Order: C-alpha cells, then structure tokens, then sequence
C-alpha cells in the first residue's frame, strides 16, 4: 500500500517560534524560521512487524504512534501471554524521516532575549527541502515530545500512577507499583516546507527562463 | 450460567467386552452393572489464582476437563511469577 | 491408512513353553499352552502425533518401537532442540491390544518341576480369541520385553554405557554419565490364535449344522 500524505500551504497567518503556545498543539499551524542544521534522512518505523516469542508466528502491519510500541493482542490462538515479542527490521515498513533545527529570525528576536531554536521533523517527499542558511515556513501540526532535561527544574511536574481501585486484592505474603513521569517539550511535524528568500525581496539557463513568465 | 446437555436414546449400543480404539473420542452407549463409586469430589471449573508477587487476584478461567490449565502472565505485575490457586474464589464441580 | 496384519498358521511343528530358547527371539514360531488370564482390551500407541514444544507444529505418524519414542528430527525449522516435545492422546493413531498369560500344559510338565507361565500379546483382529482355562494354539514371533526383576539374580547383568572416544573435551570447570541396564525376559507376540479343545480328542442349532459338513 502506498502510504499518502496531505500537505497544506498557504495559512492566512504564519506564527513566530516565540508566539508558540500550549494550546496549540495538535494543530495546523504555519511558523518561519532559519534553518541551522540539518540532519542525514533516516528511517523511520512506521508499520512494523513482530512475531510472537513463543508462538513464533508472523504478524505485519501494526501501526506505531510516536514512540515505539508493541502489540498486546496478538491474535494467534497459541499464546496466552501479550507482553512478550521481538521485532524484525527487514519485515517492517519505513518512512523518510528528518529533523532539522531552525531558529528566530533577526528581525523577530525580542529586543534583549536570546534566539531560541526548535526541532521540526519533516517526513516523505518534504524530506531534504530544507537547507542550512535559509528562511523556511513550515505548515505542520504542533507536537508534544517526552523530555528528560526538566527533572531539575522547579515547579511541580506532572506524574502518572496506575488506579487501583477495582482490583482484588490478597495478603497472603511471599507490594510494587510504577509511576512514569509526564515531561514534554513542544516539536514540529511539518508536512509542507517552502523556501522563503534570505534576502529582504539551476545553472542550466534553460532551467532558469522555464520558471519565469 | 451452565447448562449441560443429555443425549438420550443414542441407536447402537455397545457392551464392554467389544469396546475398541475406533470408538475413542466418540459417543458411545454402553449398558452395565454398577460395582462400586467413589465419593463426590470437587473439581475445578472456574479457576482463579493469585500472583504472590503482587497479591492481586486474577480473573477466572474455564478449566477443561481432560487437562490441567495453567498461567503464565499477570497483567498487574507483568511477570512470569508463582501463581496460587484459591479455593476461596475458584468455582467447582461435583466430580464422581 | 489401513493397518494390515499377516498371520501365519500351520507351522510344521508346536514347540513346548520350556522349549523356548534365545535363539529364537525374533523368528516366527508356534507354541501352545493353557490360558490362565485374559486382560482387557486395551490401546496401544501405534502411530504417535507430538507437538514441539516451543515450535508449536503437529507433527504425526511417528512410528512406535514397543517401548514409548519420541522423535529427534523435528523437520520444522522453527527450532534447534530436538529432544523437547510433548504428545497428544487425541490425535494419535492406536491398536488392540491384549495380553493374556499362558500355563504349560500337564503332559508338558517335567517330573518335578512346577508350571511355568509366558504372557503372550494379541493385536488387530487375533484379541479377545483366548479364553480362560482352554488350550490355545499362538503363532507369533518371540520377543524381548524389559525386566527390572533380574537386578538381585546372581552373574553378570550386561549394562549399556555410552562410548566417548570421539568427542573434544576441555577441563574449563565450573563429568556425569549414564548407563542403562540390558535386563530382559522373553515374551510372545502372536499373529494368529487357534483354539485346540482342551479334551483329548453356538446355542442355535442352525449355527451348529453351519460348520458340520
Ligand atoms: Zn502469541
Ligand atoms: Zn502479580
Ligand atoms: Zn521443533
């Protein structure tokens, strides 16, 4: 199956890095920044396949949200355990993938604050439009990313405990639980990159006067 | 939540000396003289156990008649530990 | 597919109980004797079907060589172990099987000496043809069945070691072995049962005018 993606351009308003906000994520927006670095188009997991430790049969297809995920259904009839499977990489289908960095322009830059970058991650055919050097407007959707970096910082930070309410439970003896913590910096996920001019306003001539009027 | 079928006025009919392997696995009606029973046991029908890890009771499993079952996985702790079965909450079937 | 068995009958000479020797194990022969105990008929593990263990794939018709085999093939190309399997009753292919325990005959007997028993085994379509306390007919052939009994008897029970003289060994650290006794008694396996009348020389009577000629 080939696997389609819709681009979006031409976003009545395009957003500085700094007016990015927490209400906004998981929604299309258009930003403009500098690109600063960019990094080698790598493979991305997009539709894996695993096989069963014990049953050892194939299954494909499993769609994989962000992080990397595993399948607890396993419909093959062998098992009576979920947790447990292996992934193979040859099986598995792949995506185009990059990040590339960029920054806030000059003129953007408030009047004593440094400028501040962010990650944005371009997949399929919008993979390698973006150079180093140069102004670009991303259209994509504003995501959430896991971050380590603010266990130090103040503040309380949001942590998930598993409920337990409607669990029996015994003390007959022979009392552990795990908590994960909820700690995100905001990302990028651009379906659409256009090249805006550097300056304030292919070697081929031929090439040249075809995309002028 | 069990009901449990009779299947009455079965055609052929077997005596004990003619029983052979083609008849295993099969429905048979077979007419004989009561020697002896034993007493009524129980036997387990929905099986419950126990992880002794966690403490948590885990939910019931229908027992087959012809083999033990046995568990594996948790769901709470996420482990292959010692499991306890308990009487307390296993469900039974007479047995003679 | 069909279990086909061959039995043979009119051998020129009927041999004693006392008259059977080693020799003979393993050849086609005729005794005769009284039968003292019938069992009852019972199945016998012909064409065995096993599961690997963790392939999880049936495999069947495994043939059996008297006492309980498993398979070290294992065609599936799931695993590298051989010995791990386990077997299902269901699946499996079985035989009659009888074994009915015969007494020498009174003439037979020696001067002084007490009557000696052989329990001989009946399959297919010869079980069930021998009743207590008449003189039976067997054809069969002489085998050897394993005897734990001979452990206390006097001279030299022949043992089963395993011979190392091919294999490469390093003293690393961190030397067992294992022996099996070769104890035995000689048993019968009879293709054809025929009932002699235990004189010296069927209620309907049109049965009975049937076999007159
Ligand atoms: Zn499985
Ligand atoms: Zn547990
Ligand atoms: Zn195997």
């Amino acid at each position: 199956e080939r696997v389609f993606q819709i681009s979006f351009f031409n976003l009545p308003t395009v957003h500085r890095i700094r007016d990015i906000r927490s209400e906004k994520i998981g929604s299309l927006l258009s930003i403009s920044g500098t690109v600063t670095r960019t990094s080698e188009v790598r493979p991305e997991l997009y539709k894996a396949s695993f096989t069963c430790d014990m049953c050892r049969a194939i299954v494909d297809n499993v769609e994989q949200s962000f992080k990397y995920t595993e399948p607890t259904f396993c419909p093959n009839p062998s098992c009576e355990n979920r947790a447990f499977w292996t992934l193979n990489v040859t099986r598995s289908r792949f995506l185009d993938w990059q990040k590339v960095r960029i920054q806030e322009n000059a003129n953007e830059i408030p009047t004593g604050s440094m400028p501040r970058t962010l990650d944005v991650i371009l997949r399929g055919d919008s993979v390698e439009r973006a150079k180093p050097g140069d102004r670009c407007k991303f259209t994509g959707v504003e995501i959430v990313v896991p971050d380590v970096t603010q266990l130090g910082l103040p503040g309380v930070k949001p942590s998930s405990t598993l409920d337990t309410r409607g669990i029996s439970k015994t003390t007959e003896g022979l009392r552990s639980l795990g908590v994960r913590d909820l700690t995100y910096k905001i990302s990028f996920l651009a379906c659409h990159v256009i090249s805006i001019g550097s300056n304030i306003g292919e070697r081929d001539q031929e090439v040249f006067l075809n995309s002028l009027s | 939540s069990e009901i449990h079928v009779r299947i009455s006025d079965f055609p052929t009919i077997y005596s004990l000396r003619e029983l052979r392997e083609s008849n295993l696995s099969s429905l048979v009606r077979v007419t004989g003289v009561v020697t002896r029973r034993t007493g009524v046991f129980p036997q387990l029908k929905y099986v419950k156990f126990n992880c002794l890890k966690c403490g948590s009771i885990l939910g019931p499993f229908f027992q087959d008649s012809n083999e033990e079952i046995r568990i594996s996985f948790c769901t709470n702790c996420k482990s292959k530990g010692p499991f306890r079965v308990n009487g307390e909450k296993t469900v039974y079937r007479n047995y003679q």
